[PDB]
């Protein structure tokens, strides 16, 4: 369950965060392939209910309905053709499994979701699946309200209802069996792995229980015996008697101090400088990184009220959130997610923003297809950073120093760092109110390198800047503090 | 809480 799953030499993952299954099939083939990536993190798959007030928020996609694989991202045919033609170009899909749950108590009964199917939350009816009120937690929670009321409590954070959403028996074989009925549905059709949602929610040995009963990977596209990739979402900053590592049997976690912590680190607040990064990973007490799902910003905390609150940085303070991308990528712990986003009408009042509910872009509830511009990001407003040049290079250095060891760091104890993978990479940061230059160790063979962040290596051409290493190793380096991206990368296939 | 604290709207 550790394991991605992914071809060899890609590794990292992009979440197409609401996006539909013909444009996601589409990406796979026509920019995800050719660029290295190995897999997309797809919007929960299963029928929600349809939410008219405030008008189709993006999180009544974690209001399940039933299992029926039909939502505003497409149907079951569509999910399929994605599946395969991505499957068939080498890149994975990974499944939003929204299990701890069905909607919320207080939803209108009637039909009023996206396949039609019809439900009842008060009297505790999904036909679709079947659930009944046997299948729900109401006579295993012990608080008075039936919902989640103080987080000390580690018990009632799995039993009782989350903010009021229909918590479902997860000890009963049957709710167990419907569930893995449709994992399965979603393995055999040749999906690679799973986000458990709100997985802190569940007790961890429900989780094993259900994982117990999942076919092995399609073994049309998959090596026998291969297991369902797992990450398990817990927002674990400690001081919570649950841990993330209570976790650790069934699969990797989402560690969100990573970038709670980066983010901080790069804005410079709270005391934090750059320079204190040498010692990245466990050191700064993180899940070993075996066990360590990581991302900059993701859905949730890029909209600021989640884990991390105004620090985590987001594509709308792209230039410090490009620097924030190209260290995580360029650092040899976890396993990366890179964060693909739409716009919104963001309306802060008292530091949270009114709008954070506003789903993808859409006329009338239809989602808008993602279109592609000439310079090769995206139109009607969906933001696209894994195409932004500077991450779609940052996530092929990745690839090319795969399993090489983090050395050759420097820093001025201040905001100034580099750092080598091996003698396949090299990166160097200037977050300083004052330019960088300096000859540095690069551990990388003599020769002219393209740095990957102003341009690209095209032909035997750079199109930005160029980085001559000496015999010794050693190269200068020239980064205002003014530069539009203060960082630059130079691997081993940007060597011209 | 979660979903961007989904449940004040
Ligand atoms: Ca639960
Ligand atoms: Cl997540």
């Amino acid at each position: 369950q550790y394991s991605p799953n992914t071809q060899q030499g890609r590794t990292s993952i992009v979440h197409l965060f609401e996006w539909r299954w013909v444009d996601i099939a589409l990406e796979c083939e026509r920019y995800l392939a050719p660029k290295g990536f190995g897999g997309v993190q797809v919007s929960p798959p299963n029928e929600n209910v349809a939410i008219y007030n405030p008008f189709r928020p993006w999180w009544e996609r974690y209001q399940p309905v039933s299992y029926k694989l039909c939502t505003r991202s497409g149907n079951e045919d569509e999910f399929r053709n994605m599946v395969t033609r991505c499957n068939n170009v080498g890149v994975r899909i990974y499944v939003d499994a929204v299990i701890n749950h069905m909607c919320g108590n207080a939803v209108s009964a009637g039909t009023s979701s996206t396949c039609g199917s019809y439900f009842n939350p008060g009297s505790r009816d999904f036909p679709a699946v079947p659930y009944s009120g046997w299948d729900f937690n109401d006579g295993k929670c012990k608080t008075g309200s039936g919902d989640i009321e103080n987080y000390n409590d580690a018990t009632q954070v799995r039993d009782c209802r989350l903010t009021g959403l229909l918590d479902l028996a997860l000890e009963k074989d049957y709710v167990r069996s419907k569930i893995a009925e449709y994992m399965n549905h979603l393995i055999d059709i040749g999906v690679a792995g799973f986000r458990l949602d709100a997985s802190k929610h569940m007790w961890p040995g429900d989780i094993k229980a259900i994982l117990d009963k999942l076919h092995n990977l399609n073994s049309n596209w998959f090596p026998a015996g291969s297991k369902p990739f797992i990450y398990q979402e817990v927002i674990d900053l400690g001081g919570e008697p649950i841990k993330s590592s209570d976790y650790f049997g069934n699969g990797r976690v989402t560690e969100f101090k990573y970038g709670a912590k980066l983010g901080t680190v790069i804005r410079k607040w709270n005391g934090e400088k750059m320079s204190y990064l040498k010692n990245w990973g466990e050191g700064w007490g993180f899940v070993p990184s075996d066990r360590a799902l990581v991302f900059v910003d993701n859905h949730d905390n890029q909209r600021g009220h989640g884990a991390g609150g105004a620090s985590i940085l987001t594509f709308w303070d792209a230039r410090l959130y490009k620097m924030a991308v190209g260290f995580m990528l360029a650092h040899p712990y976890g396993f990366t997610r890179v964060m693909s986003s739409y716009r919104w009408p963001r309306q802060f009042q008292n530091g949270n923003d009114v709008n954070d509910w506003v789903g993808p872009p859409n006329n009338n509830g239809v989602i808008k297809e993602v279109t592609i511009n000439p310079d090769t990001t995206c139109g009607n407003d969906w933001v696209c950073e894994h195409r932004w040049r500077q991450i779609r290079n940052m996530v092929i250095f990745r690839n090319v120093v795969d399993g090489q060891p983090f050395t050759n760091w420097y820093d001025n104890g201040s905001n100034q760092v580099a750092f080598g993978r091996g003698n396949r990479g090299f990166i160097v940061f200037n977050n300083d109110d004052w330019s960088f230059s300096l000859t540095l160790q690069t551990g990388l063979p003599a020769g002219t390198y393209c740095d990957v962040i102003s341009g690209d290596k095209i032909n035997g051409n750079c199109t930005g800047i160029k980085i001559y290493v000496s015999d010794d190793g050693k190269a200068h380096f020239s980064i205002s503090n003014s530069a539009e991206d203060p960082f630059i990368a130079i691997h081993a296939e940007s060597k011209l | 809480x979660p979903y961007s604290c989904w449940v004040r709207h």
